[PDB]
């Protein structure tokens, strides 16, 4: 079972230095989430390090996006801060800040994504059945399928007069995958060059 | 390997 | 109006130099399939040819992968070859064709995706409204949401007992987002090095 | 700047 009130409750719980300040710190609120979605501290500890490895950076796209759709041109970081795309460009880290603006946070703000929404959103890349080395990737399928019949029956009920919204929800999914993998790559670079602190956390994630 | 994330996670 | 028969009718219409080769060729093919997707034509000439130039890679990736289905640990090219996993390793592209492989190809066998669902994700992949410099986004979008509208449908009436089948389709996309990225990356870089040879299209889709 | 694509969408 997989009941859209129990992701919910989950949920609720330089420019570029800022930014992976904030990154390091709600990697921690994130592991804290994870354990709250239905089923996830039920799998095998090391398929659990695997999901929130092959996942992480997606789920905290996904979050502070959605945590962004009050501010103009910019976003909210999760140490409260805002960061301005004017300030982000002037980084270097323009063209990667502008998508998520342009295909994230203006989508979500557009169609009014809800908490609710979000969540199972951030379910479903949680329970990533591709991800390499899972000991039962069908076991992970299986509980994405079950957040995915959760979300769209929750979907239908609120909003009647959207039959689409549903399937707009998870075609934001692409765009976050894609997102997420140049990120990445500026991270790695950061890392490589040196010049940006990177906490331990934020830091581990970038190991093989 | 991967050693926080090991420690958060399996603390209850 | 997007009727799914109208989208099955436009499907039915060294060995990375195999490879190449073959993809050179379909370029011309994906270009008359999406004449036939309904109302494409009829969008702006500069929009279609930027959701080609946006698409094209993916809209060939998932092409092959469903015509992959019956090949063992391989997959048919559409110059009527195989390439098997040992060749593309053997090629030094062994692990982005295993992920064609895994996170595609056996997927959609296990799923006995058909080929009107493969025409639909197809469509959904070229109505892409996230393409840089489209003159109306929401036009685009606009299709998009018929394509999807007209697939779960299909998917209800011809797959009843499988109710998670539309959302199973959709999110095969993110997969198909990342392997393209990667598969691109792999192309710009033997056009860099110059020792494989790369037709007059597959050439002109790696220009600016 | 993408010459065949514009010459093969152009004709019907
Ligand atoms: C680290 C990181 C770096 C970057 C980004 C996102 C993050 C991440 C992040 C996560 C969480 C929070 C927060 O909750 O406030 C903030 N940032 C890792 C996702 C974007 C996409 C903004 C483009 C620019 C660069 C600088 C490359
Ligand atoms: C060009 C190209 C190169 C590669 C791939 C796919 C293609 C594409 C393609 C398209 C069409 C056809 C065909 O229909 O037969 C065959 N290939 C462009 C998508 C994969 C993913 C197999 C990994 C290895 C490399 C060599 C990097």
């Amino acid at each position: 079972d997989m009941p859209v009130e129990k992701i919910l409750e989950a949920e609720l719980a330089d420019p570029v230095t800022n930014i992976c300040q904030a990154a390091d710190k709600q990697l921690f609120t994130l592991v804290e989430w994870a354990k709250r979605i239905p089923h996830f501290s039920e799998l095998p500890l090391d398929d659990q390090v695997i999901l929130l490895r092959a996942g992480w950076n997606e789920l905290l796209i996904a979050s502070f996006s959605h945590e962004s759709i009050a501010v103009k041109d910019g976003i909210l970081l999760a140490t409260g801060l805002h960061v301005h795309r004017n300030s982000a460009h002037s980084a270097g880290v323009g063209a990667i800040f502008d998508r998520v603006l342009t295909e994230l946070v203006s989508k979500m703000r557009d169609m009014q994504m809800d908490k609710t929404e979000l969540g199972c959103l951030r379910a479903i890349v949680l329970f990533n059945p591709d991800s390499k080395g899972l000991s039962n990737p069908a076991e992970v399928e299986a509980l994405r399928e079950k957040v995915y019949a959760s979300l769209e029956a929750y979907c239908k009920h609120k909003y009647p007069e959207q039959p689409g919204r549903f399937a707009k929800l998870l075609l934001r999914l692409p765009a976050l995958r894609s997102i997420g993998l140049k990120q990445l790559e500026h991270l790695f670079f950061f890392k490589l060059i040196g010049d940006t602190p990177i906490d331990t956390f934020l830091m581990e994630m970038l190991e093989a | 390997k991967h050693k926080i994330l090991h420690r958060l996670l399996q603390d209850s």
